[PDB]
């Protein structure tokens, strides 16, 4: 009975997820300047990054 | 004639998309890029009169 | 496993191995007790 209670306890403390993330060798960054900005300013920011 | 009324209603009641301020390509130091709109559809019967 | 896609391998393997470890050091003891208890409660024939 104690083992059953502990199993119940552990099931309610274990965090939940869907699928683990794995190193695919790629990742993506997104740049968003304040609204009304121009292409040249975005290009400058992209050059900095 | 009826054609005159129809043509006037067509011309004076429409949505016009002008374009963009600072659209691409733009000058070296363009400040902003904003969408430009023009006259919109009439709403009230008084506007049509 | 220490290669590409090892995260899924760990996820499917750690829990399974831990479950099998407990279900072979506790089953060999508790299962006879469960069987004798159930059989004594409901005798055969």
């Amino acid at each position: 009975v104690l083992l059953l209670g502990g199993m119940v306890f552990l099931f309610l403390r274990l965090p939940t997820s869907f699928l683990p993330l794995e190193d695919r060798g790629m990742f993506t960054t997104s740049v968003q300047l304040p609204s009304g900005s121009t292409q040249q300013q975005t290009l400058k920011v992209v050059e900095q990054i | 004639t009826a054609k005159d009324v129809t043509d006037a209603i067509e011309s004076q009641n429409a949505q016009i998309a002008v374009g963009q301020l600072g659209g691409t390509p733009s000058v070296d130091k363009q400040a902003l890029n904003a969408t430009i709109n023009a006259q919109s559809l009439l709403q009230t019967p008084e506007q049509f009169r | 496993s220490t290669g590409a896609g090892s995260g899924g391998q760990h996820a499917v393997g750690t829990g399974v191995m831990g479950g099998m470890i407990s279900a072979t050091i506790l089953a060999i003891y508790f299962v006879p007790l469960f069987f004798v208890l159930v059989r004594r409660r409901f005798p055969l024939k």
